């Protein structure tokens, strides 16, 4: 839904897919790509929930 | 020439076609 990056294989994040993690690359820039996701949901449900 | 920006994912599959034998990367 709203969180989607397009390109983007909704609802999983893999880490090797360069879209998901930005393009980043090895692990400190990698693993700081899941904690961008886990914001935005995060948010996303203060939408929903209101 | 020209400049186009290719992250290393793009580099990662040339590097996989042409050490698998393929023919274009």
């Amino acid at each position: 839904g709203m969180t989607l990056t397009p390109g983007s294989k909704a609802g999983v994040f893999d880490f090797q897919d360069p879209i998901d993690i930005r393009g980043a690359r090895w692990a400190g820039e990698s693993f700081k790509a899941l904690l961008f996701q886990i914001d935005k949901e995060a948010v996303e449900i203060a939408r929903q929930t209101g | 020439s020209a400049y186009i920006w290719c992250g290393w994912w793009v580099m990662d599959e040339i590097q996989k076609m042409t050490e698998e034998g393929k023919d274009w990367k």
